[PDB]
RNA sequence: UGGAGAGUUUGAUCCUGGCUCAGGGUGAACGCUGGCGGCGUGCCUAAGACAUGCAAGUCGUGCGGGCCGCGGGGUUUUACUCCGUGGUCAGCGGCGGACGGGUGAGUAACGCGUGGGUGACCUACCCGGAAGAGGGGGACAACCCGGGGAAACUCG
RNA sequence: AGCUAGUUGGUGGGGUAAUGGCCCACCAAGGCGACGACGGGUAGCCGGUCUGAGAGGAUGGCCGGCCACAGGGGCACUGAGACACGGGCCCCACUCCUACGGGAGGCAGCAGUUAGGAAUCUUCCGCAAUGGGCGCAAGCCUGACGGAGCGACGCCGCUUGGAGGAAGAAGCCCUUCGGGGUGUAAACUCCUGAACCCGGGACGAAACCCCCGACGAGGGGACUGACGGUACCGGGGUAAUAGCGCCGGCCAACUCCGUGCCAGCAGCCGCGGUAAUACGGAGGGCGCGAGCGUUACCCGGAUUCACUGGGCGUAAAGGGCGUGUAGGCGGCCUGGGGCGUCCCAUGUGAAAGACCACGGCUCAACCGUGGGGGAGCGUGGGAUACGCUCAGGCUAGACGGUGGGAGAGGGUGGUGGAAUUCCCGGAGUAGCGGUGAAAUGCGCAGAUACCGGGAGGAACGCCGAUGGCGAAGGCAGCCACCUGGUCCACCCGUGACGCUGAGGCGCGAAAGCGUGGGGAGCAAACCGGAUUAGAUACCCGGGUAGUCCACGCCCUAAACGAUGCGCGCUAGGUCUCUGGGUCUCCUGGGGGCCGAAGCUAACGCGUUAAGCGCGCCGCCUGGGGAGUACGGCCGCAAGGCUGAAACUCAAAGGAAUUGACGGGGGCCCGCACAAGCGGUGGAGCAUGUGGUUUAAUUCGAAGCAACGCGAAGAACCUUACCAGGCCUUGACAUGCUAGGGAACCCGGGUGAAAGCCUGGGGUGCCCCGCGAGGGGAGCCCUAGCACAGGUGCUGCAUGGC
RNA sequence: GGCGACACACGUGCUACAAUGCCCACUACAAAGCGAUGCCACCCGGCAACGGGGAGCUAAUCGCAAAAAGGUGGGCCCAGUUCGGAUUGGGGUCUGCAACCCGACCCCAUGAAGCCGGAAUCGCUAGUAAUCGCGGAUCAGCCAUGCCGCGGUGAAUACG
RNA sequence: CCGAGGGUAGGGCCCGUGACUGGGGCGAAGUCGUAACAAGGUAGCUGUACCGGAAGGUGCGGCUGGAUACCUCCUUU
RNA sequence: AGGCAAGGAGGUAAAAAUGU
């Protein structure tokens, strides 16, 4: 799971993506966050697309 | 985000494992492989069994502490 | 009218070498963002299942028969009746349904590709040509009656 | 790795449009297979598509061709054509109704539903076009097709303005506080008008049809648009969506704050363990932009499967060697055939695409027209160098002969001494043995050491080499026998007979095993003894299997030159062994050492190349997993050969270089040890430290290079510590704001002192005025600010030292 | 107030364990420093530390300051002692606001451990070691036996 | 008659699961040793054989990717 | 005789786990 924080819990419907981490030994996949039960990296202001967080509402 | 979460809980040093790794017994109960601090890996503070040990422990998974401060 | 390298084993090096990266691309997917137009393109999984509607008919200038249609009368009427016709309905007949449309499960094979062979063949329709089209008979549908079967239908 | 029995061929027949084992009856016994059959896995195949410089590699979505299949499996029937997607029969599975007997189905047609899934469309309009079928025609169908819809799903085109405009507003951000940045960006003026609205409005459609003309040509007529009131055209007419990735290196683009190896990032390297150009935000910048990214896949890069274009001494990689089968390969001259090969001609290489040229859409994408190219394959002719083949010849290769060697080549039969050990005889006695020391151990039942004899195995000293032989494994007394290789000289014979060699057969150290012997030494295991923390080990004392032979099996190895074999070439010098010669010098053939060219990552190799070439074989394709599993084979077993992958790491690795190191080597050195004197350790005390105590016993110094140290002077101060009392712009520096007093002195009360409270004399300066009186300098005092103060932390931020 | 604690440990010192010594009495030889609110002569009072009086210097001129081991005379006579001096009681003195924690010094008394020290270990090659005094600096005083110096006596051995 | 398929028994194969069972990779500071790298403290590596907590050890053979100084005698220039 | 070595011996080489 990539980004600060997760709503994940145990029975979380999620989208893997593909990409093995470096470190974490077999670990080969990522969630891709911004998808059913993962939810964007709450209040990430740049690489946004990345990890599923809606454009915020400027005023 | 950085979430201020964890808790500074003190506890046994019961075994040491490989890495610098220790299954500690805290203050309150259960015992976690804890691995020890990089800081304290920085400033060579070795430990053994039968000491006192300051020990930050996760909310996400409190069965992986983390040793904090030397002893 | 065509050819780029880089990062990484070491204290440093040269090499061996692997891993990784920058290019391009896709039937793509995902995220974030999103104004319009053109053009393509869109079940890459379960050849899993399938509700409903259509997707293959057509010819009255092959022929018979039902229902109504009008022009007439034979018919007072009620028939029927005679016919041209109008249209439909199926039936028989004829041609088309073997194409077109789909999919890729199968198949590693003369299946496909390619180049040939057929003294081992066919080819409705189409065209070129030749010759013809004399006579007789018959059954079967529809239709009618009669059943069987819950229906589908089905026999006599 | 073998497969096959309608399997293979025949005769006869059936069946078919037709050949045919397609099928059957009967014979014959084949047929295919490592030029990889059968089996398994996988998969529609192609024109193409992508990628690549190309060769190639991937892929076959869409469009075109072909196949197969229409729930699964049969099967025919009908027909020109099917074994038939929207025909039939049957079985099966599923759903559907059933009055339970029975029937109904088939979307892999369009659309849709649902499921599965990361993911894929509207239950659309139309027959106007083009195609299909039928029909004389009218016409009827037509989910083919034409269109419309939806999806940034791709491609292409366009919009989100344009011109001006500060020596630079604000906001935000940096700053070294001046300023910089964002940035002419905005604001603002002018312009233009996507949108949007009004008017018009297509092309695509002229045939079929009717008349004249013969129902022929030909001419005229009439009708017809799903898209679509769309495109577009004319007028009208507002400034009118920007986002997403990135910013350590690779890679275009950096600063701040948050954070502290956490939270995180990551494609690799790797950032994070308090100055993060790598995390999170901010500004700024860079890239692209209606997109931008990520994922997955493909090619590329990767000459990283290398045909173009890699290799094999040491990096992965030469089989352990022979001898060979298949295959691959092949010397010189002449002649034919001309199969390969080349050339020319033509046929084919559909269309689309891709290439070019022009053309049409307002451009482009897209499309159209025309051209060319094309790997391949077909046929006709030709060419003959090469390869091939057949024929003839030749001697350079190869083999043979004659003569001669060298040899630890192999087997077999013998035998000769030394030694060990044992037995026996003697003579002799207190130990021997062993070791770094020891100890078990054997010894007066007489060992050891000594001589005499015998027994027995096993090995073969000196020669001995750096040598020789062998294809390796290997092989050493000497003799004899059988026999292998090999070299030379003679150039005498044969006349290409050659080279390699997948498989195959053979050999193959040691250990091992099996049966039979033999057993002296030795010696796994095993039992002792030591050593030691331990000692399953080295060191010693014993000791079995084994070692030896015979026959059988095993096959491995650092079976290594870690160098496959052959042949040709390309300096020399040198030592060597072994031949030949007109022999202090040439020439052959081995074995070494140093070196030319060359090569090589280097090391090194270097006529015995690791050089230049050629032929053939083996093998490699990152490390670990692992020579492992699984299968197969072989073996009596151990085990061998064959030989993965999942996973897992960013390496593993070679060569050398600089160091550091060494219980390596040399040369040195120092009070290093030794030679010597004196102390330390022991006493007591002095001091410093650890520790512990304590309110505190400040803090630092840590092996040498901390410990009579910082401290060259702790009663107070010092003092950094603790208790308590108090002080707050404060003991100390530089300013403000103000406010009254203000130079300076002496108390008094309280208090441990400090501090606090408070009294009085106590104002002169520059002065202006007759004075009253006023202001400001110097100087303190009160309140808030700027600030001080911190021996408080970081020597892993530092300078100094 | 604490840094000065103290069940211990460890580090460097000092002084011992005596007769080559010890104690006393006389007698001699240095160097190098240091000194003005300082060194302090000399004289007297003190057992003495010291005190009071007080010259001289501003220093090669006065001082510190006697050098000590040495030499001689006297005693001690091999012991826990005339060794050894800790510890502890008393009385003092000084310097400072003040010595309780926590000073130095004097005097009288007390006379402990210790008869040359295990494994180890250190230092040192010539005026060195050893041994013996003296000076400084910090400093009111000093816990200094430390440190930095200065001289006196003065070796042993280095095969290698 | 052939025949899709079914039955009956035997075999093979794949998938799912599977008690039980091997079981390897990694790890900064686990543990036990110290095997290996410096005659790595007994050269190593190597095949095999036997044994051992474990690296390993030892036998036999193989290899070099391993190694040879100093006095004191004797054999001779 | 000494020289310098060639070669054989014989003696040395044999003993090493503890942190912050
Ligand atoms: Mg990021
Ligand atoms: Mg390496
Ligand atoms: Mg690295
Ligand atoms: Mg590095
Ligand atoms: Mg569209
Ligand atoms: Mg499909
Ligand atoms: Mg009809
Ligand atoms: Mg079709
Ligand atoms: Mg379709
Ligand atoms: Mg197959
Ligand atoms: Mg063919
Ligand atoms: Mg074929
Ligand atoms: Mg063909
Ligand atoms: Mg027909
Ligand atoms: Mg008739
Ligand atoms: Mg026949
Ligand atoms: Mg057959
Ligand atoms: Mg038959
Ligand atoms: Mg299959
Ligand atoms: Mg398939
Ligand atoms: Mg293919
Ligand atoms: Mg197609
Ligand atoms: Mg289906
Ligand atoms: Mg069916
Ligand atoms: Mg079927
Ligand atoms: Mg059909
Ligand atoms: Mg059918
Ligand atoms: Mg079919
Ligand atoms: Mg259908
Ligand atoms: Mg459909
Ligand atoms: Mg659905
Ligand atoms: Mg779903
Ligand atoms: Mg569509
Ligand atoms: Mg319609
Ligand atoms: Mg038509
Ligand atoms: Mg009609
Ligand atoms: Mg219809
Ligand atoms: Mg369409
Ligand atoms: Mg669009
Ligand atoms: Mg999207
Ligand atoms: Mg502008
Ligand atoms: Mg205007
Ligand atoms: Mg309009
Ligand atoms: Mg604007
Ligand atoms: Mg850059
Ligand atoms: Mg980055
Ligand atoms: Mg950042
Ligand atoms: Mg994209
Ligand atoms: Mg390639
Ligand atoms: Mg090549
Ligand atoms: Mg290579
Ligand atoms: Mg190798
Ligand atoms: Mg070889
Ligand atoms: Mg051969
Ligand atoms: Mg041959
Ligand atoms: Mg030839
Ligand atoms: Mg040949
Ligand atoms: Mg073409
Ligand atoms: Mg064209
Ligand atoms: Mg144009
Ligand atoms: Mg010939
Ligand atoms: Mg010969
Ligand atoms: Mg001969
Ligand atoms: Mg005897
Ligand atoms: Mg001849
Ligand atoms: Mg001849
Ligand atoms: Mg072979
Ligand atoms: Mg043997
Ligand atoms: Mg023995
Ligand atoms: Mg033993
Ligand atoms: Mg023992
Ligand atoms: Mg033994
Ligand atoms: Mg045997
Ligand atoms: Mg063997
Ligand atoms: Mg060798
Ligand atoms: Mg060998
Ligand atoms: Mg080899
Ligand atoms: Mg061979
Ligand atoms: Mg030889
Ligand atoms: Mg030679
Ligand atoms: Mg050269
Ligand atoms: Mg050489
Ligand atoms: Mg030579
Ligand atoms: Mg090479
Ligand atoms: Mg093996
Ligand atoms: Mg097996
Ligand atoms: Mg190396
Ligand atoms: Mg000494
Ligand atoms: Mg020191
Ligand atoms: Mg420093
Ligand atoms: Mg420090
Ligand atoms: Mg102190
Ligand atoms: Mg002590
Ligand atoms: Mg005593
Ligand atoms: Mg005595
Ligand atoms: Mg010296
Ligand atoms: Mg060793
Ligand atoms: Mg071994
Ligand atoms: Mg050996
Ligand atoms: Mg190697």
């Amino acid at each position: 799971i990539p980004g600060e924080g997760h709503n994940l819990q145990e029975h979380s419907v999620v989208l893997i993506r593909g990409g093995r981490v470096k470190d974490l030994p077999g670990v080969r996949y990522h969630i891709v966050r911004g998808v059913y039960d993962a939810a964007g990296v709450k209040d990430r202001k740049k690489s946004r697309s990345k990890y599923g967080t809606k454009k915020p509402k400027e005023a | 985000a950085k979430e201020k979460d964890t808790i500074r809980t003190e506890g046994v040093v019961t075994e040491a494992l490989p890495n610098a790794t220790f299954r500690v017994k805290l203050d309150s109960g259960p015992e976690i492989l804890a691995y020890i601090s990089g800081k304290m890996r920085m400033h060579y503070i070795r430990i053994l069994p039968g000491d006192r040990v300051v020990v930050e422990i996760t909310p996400y998974d409190p069965t992986r502490g983390r040793i904090v401060y030397r002893k």
